[PDB]
């Protein structure tokens, strides 16, 4: 699992998930892309 | 007949059967593990697929036996870690094949005396992640 | 007529511009970027791979002293051993208890697998920039690919088409680069021939096909076991085996901007990272005295409904009175509210129905349709979530 | 006999051996695990315990090999993981088996021509230990507890699969392609051919047939038999000319509540101090080591003790429960 | 709970259908330009159909 | 995925409720099989946690 | 017997009727380590 920032500052995270995990990632203003495993990368983008 | 010329030869092994060292005909030599699909390139001591008059037979295994070059079988031939592997290719020193995860090599063979000499090697075996998944068993039909 | 233009560097968003030719009808241009390619100028300083440590049968002299000779190879080692006795199959090698010596000698080489196993470290300098653009020109959706210098000209339906020049200099990649089948690194990588045992650039080549090689392994060659023929020996592991293992992530996952890297040859596709200018050179025959065109009366501006979100969330009826049979520009002259509608068809006595995107609760807006406007009175209210998935104006 | 209207087929596989898929005759359907003692419920391609011309043989296996059923060995049949599985039950395409610890289960056979096929899937199998106490051998007698396994008794009750018809056998081994044109050989079997080429292009035939001009990806052919039954299979295709039309049959060896004999972890060596409990634990297994207070607080904490473990713990006026694996709970009282 | 599945319904040179099934967690769905094979060969005639 | 992904009146029981986030996926090129995601069973996890 | 590593140990043979007998036992197998440093293989020369 690896997610970065579609911004300025990405701060790029990868972790090994191997068990039943629940994660909580923040989404910015110029959107969040996380990738699991060897699917597409999914784009997130806030809202109101 | 390229295995005219060439020849076999004897060496050292560190685990012949039991945890006891001895000079062994199929002693190994060099483990590359450096294909991504999880192929084994294994180096040994004696030669497969040439007899002992210098001449190609797929059937048949050339081994050093006190001084002398002797004759054996290819079916009697086999590669082990924690389980049996497949055999995907034997020529000469070279033999390719798939195995699980294991923590030992294992190489070894029966010969016309109907004797079985077996040669052991510490070594950690664990397909790389091709991909970003972690599985055990290969697919039929997935990703490219 | 040229008509010059500034859009953001950000593919994926659709942007409108109002061509306004005097003496001519206005014109509507949807214009759209596909891709943004950054490519940099390389420079390949090395490559490193797997090294082959190459070691020969060693010259065993029974009853004699051996000699190293000084070889010019990459990492060439040497030793003598006195007082051997070793053991073959059928007894002792040698006559002599320990006046028997051994010659150990070995050198570094590049592995048979550096011609497709290997790493590439490139010096990065300046780079060219070249956009993928669709304009939707005359109701027809038209693509545009040519080099964004400002220079590169590309005429689709008789309209020539000048990309660039890039605004902003920003590159993902740095001074120095290492790139592995497609992946991209940002690494500060050791010069030629200043390579360290165990890490990376160990060995060093010009080319995967390359004749002289850099070694620095650190070798070191050990005395023989007991009655054994072997040449033993200390060196630090792969240090492009090492790498393989310890490099992390590429460019590809951690550079800014939604950044995505590309190889053969490497460059930067998709970067939100400042603007780019376009230049539209327009036929003539494209446009239509405005004398020809209809006009309109009398418009009244009535929104039923009205949601102020990302998306358009705001539905509006225009009420006129055309003079013929004929289409008509539709454009918000308000930078808060933006219309899905580029052009419409009027007649006479009719109405039109519009969609509208807008962020401001209480929203007046003036909409210019063909060339007469209209006041819009607007009471958008908050929708149901906080945190979109799509990118607004 | 409810295996009158049955019978057996082929199925594809996804590794065969060394990672290779192909056609199996030994293909595997469902792997069923939810019997609580670690009992797997395996459903294969092949049918065990009968024999070609429909006739009761334990020793016997029926498996299909290039369009016709032949006849093997018990004796063949095996079961693996990481290591062998002991089979304790045959009947069909079913098959009973305890395994150890592993991530890919294989399913094999011997053949008559001394050729062997194995299909492996990928089933994460790691059986809930029973108990407290990782044993092997299982105890004549014990403590009693509840667990699950599938019964033995043949009776048509209980659980049930879905029997489909198998229209038309494919077989591409009918077709040959003669020079420029196609040959359909039909080896005393009725067989019905559809092409793309001109001519006839259509039918049932019974003899043997030749299509002018034509190639043999363009045609297809198919033994028929509309008079057998078949298992709603996933790995065979579904009849052409049949919509949702199917049937079912009432499957042995059900999934029934009984009664495990596990064992108890060691007592370990206990020394008492001022308020204060010392134990020196020795466990041969992962052992749960729990603790609480008899009072208004109870304070529960949990480990699992696995190596050669001293716990020292304060016991209050109240008491302290101390609870060592299957043991029963061990209580405690300091004063004064 | 058991995922009950049935045999796929391969439709040869033709469109199949989805009828709204009154079932716990149903789910249909049809996927056009499938080429399957069975143990003689294609199951269908058509490339794309 | 959670404890009630399937609920039903009594273990006899003829109707019943079901939550488990079922989803038909394509299948793989020249095979007959019925590729899913769905969340694996609620009672199953909360037996072990 | 010379055994790799097991958790119960297993003794069997075949009589004069072709019937084959097996006794298990639990037994925790696992050669003691041996210096400080945990290897497979042996050494043919080393550290006494």
């Amino acid at each position: 699992l690896s997610y970065r920032n579609m911004g300025e500052e990405p701060n790029y995270q990868e972790e090994w998930v191997m068990h039943k995990k629940e994660v909580v990632l923040t989404v910015p203003t110029e959107g969040l892309e996380v990738t699991w495993g060897n699917n597409e990368p999914y784009k997130y983008w806030p809202q109101m | 007949n390229v295995y005219k010329a060439t020849r076999p030869y004897l060496a050292h092994c560190p685990d012949c059967g039991e945890g006891h060292s001895c000079h062994s005909p199929v002693a190994l030599e060099r483990i590359r593990n450096e294909a991504t699909d999880g192929t084994l390139k294994i180096q040994v001591s004696l030669q497969i697929g040439i007899k002992t008059d210098d001449s190609h037979d797929w059937t048949k295994l050339r081994y050093m036996d006190n001084h002398m070059p002797a004759d054996a079988e290819r079916a009697g031939l086999f590669v082990r870690t924690s389980a049996p592997c497949t055999i995907t290719g034997t020529m000469g020193h070279f033999i390719l094949a798939r195995c699980p995860k294991g923590e030992t090599l294992t190489v070894g063979f029966t010969d016309s005396r109907k004797i079985s000499h077996s040669c052991t090697h510490p070594f950690h075996h664990d397909p790389p992640v091709i991909g970003r998944e972690k599985f055990h068993s290969r697919p039929q039909h997935g990703k490219e | 007529y040229e008509h010059v233009t500034v859009i953001p560097n950000t593919v994926g968003v659709p942007y409108k511009t109002l061509v306004n030719r005097p003496g001519y009808s206005p014109m509507v241009l949807e214009m759209e970027l596909l891709s943004v390619t950054l490519e940099p100028t390389l420079s390949l300083d090395y490559i490193t791979c797997e090294y082959k440590t190459v070691i020969p049968s060693p010259y065993v002299k029974c009853c004699g002293t051996a000699e190293c000779k000084d070889k010019n190879l990459p990492d060439y080692s040497c030793k003598v051993f006195t007082g051997v006795y070793p053991f073959m199959w059928g007894g002792a090698y040698c006559f002599c208890d320990a006046e028997n010596t051994q010659l150990s000698e070995a050198h570094v080489e590049k592995s048979e697998s550096c011609k497709t196993e290997f790493a590439s470290a490139y010096r990065a300098h300046t780079a060219s920039a070249s956009a993928k653009l669709r304009v939707l020109y005359q109701g027809n959706n038209i693509t545009v690919t040519a080099y964004a210098n400002g220079d590169h000209a590309v005429t689709v339906k008789d309209a020539k088409f000048i990309v660039g020049p890039m605004s902003s200099a920003w590159t993902p990649f740095d001074n120095k680069i290492v790139v592995y089948k497609g992946d991209v690194y940002n690494m500060d990588y050791p010069p030629f021939g200043a390579g360290r045992p165990g890490q990376f650039g160990d060995i060093q080549s010009r080319t995967p096909e390359s004749k002289d090689v850099y070694a620095n392994t650190q070798l070191v060659l050990q005395r023989p076991a007991a009655g054994t023929v072997h040449v033993p020996y200390s060196q630090a592991p792969s240090g492009f085996k090492y790498w393989l293992k310890e490099r992390g992530a590429s460019l590809q996952h951690t550079a800014p901007f939604g950044c995505q890297i590309a190889t053969n040859p490497v460059r930067a596709v998709n970067c939100a990272v400042g603007n780019m200018p376009i230049s539209i050179d327009i036929p003539e025959a494209a446009f239509t005295r405005v004398v020809d065109a209809p006009s309109l009366t009398d418009m009244s501006c009535e929104v039923p409904a009205c949601t102020h979100s990302s998306d358009f969330g705001g539905v509006a009826i225009i009420k006129y009175a055309a003079s013929k049979k004929g289409k008509c520009a539709v454009h918000s002259m308000t930078n808060a509210v933006t219309i899905r509608e580029a052009e419409i068809e009027v007649e006479g006595n009719s109405q039109l129905q519009i969609s509208f995107s807008t962020a401001l609760a209480s929203a007046e807006f003036r909409v210019q349709v063909c060339s007469t406007q209209v006041h819009c009175a607007a009471e958008c209210h908050p929708p149901k979530d906080h945190i979109v998935n799509y990118p607004a104006s | 006999n409810v295996y009158k209207a049955t019978r057996p087929y082929l199925a594809h596989c996804p590794d065969c051996g060394e990672g290779h898929s192909c056609h199996s005759p030994v293909a595997l359907e469902r792997i069923r695990n939810e019997a609580t003692d670690g009992t797997l419920k395996i459903q294969v391609s092949l049918q065990i315990g009968i024999k070609t011309d429909d006739s009761h043989d334990w020793t016997k296996l029926r498996y299909m090999d290039n369009h016709m059923p032949a006849d093997a060995e018990r004796a063949g049949l095996f079961v693996r993981t990481s290591a062998p599985c002991t089979i304790t039950g045959t009947m069909g395409h079913f098959i009973l088996a305890r395994c150890p610890k592993g991530e890919t289960l294989t399913v094999g056979f011997t053949d008559s021509r001394k050729i062997s096929h194995s299909c492996t899937h990928p089933f994460h199998h790691d059986p809930p230990v029973i108990g407290r106490e990782k044993f092997h051998s299982r105890p004549q007698h014990g403590k009693e507890l509840p667990c699950s396994t599938y019964v033995q008794s043949t009776a048509a009750t209980t659980e049930e699969i879905e029997v489909h018809m198998p229209p038309d056998t494919p077989d591409r081994t009918l077709m040959s392609q003669q020079s420029g044109n196609v040959k359909i050989t039909v080896n005393g079997q009725t067989v019905r051919y559809k092409c793309n080429c001109g001519g006839s292009n259509e039918g049932l035939t019974t003899t043997d047939k030749v299509i002018n001009n034509c190639k043999v990806d363009q045609c297809h052919a198919a033994v028929t038999n509309h008079k057998k039954w078949q298992y709603n299979s996933p790995l065979v295709p579904r009849n052409a000319e049949l919509g949702d039309r199917k049937g079912k049959i009432h499957i042995p060896f059900p999934l029934a509540n009984v009664t495990c004999r596990v064992p108890k972890a060691r007592n370990p060596t206990v020394t008492y101090g001022k308020n204060q409990v010392i134990m020196l634990l020795y466990p041969d297994h992962p052992t749960l080591l729990s603790y609480r207070n008899m009072g208004e607080e109870p304070n529960y904490q949990e480990e699992w003790v696995m190596h050669k473990k001293e716990v020292v713990l304060t016991v209050p006026t109240e008491g302290l429960e101390v609870t060592w694996g299957n043991n029963e709970p061990y209580k405690y009282w300091p004063q004064l």
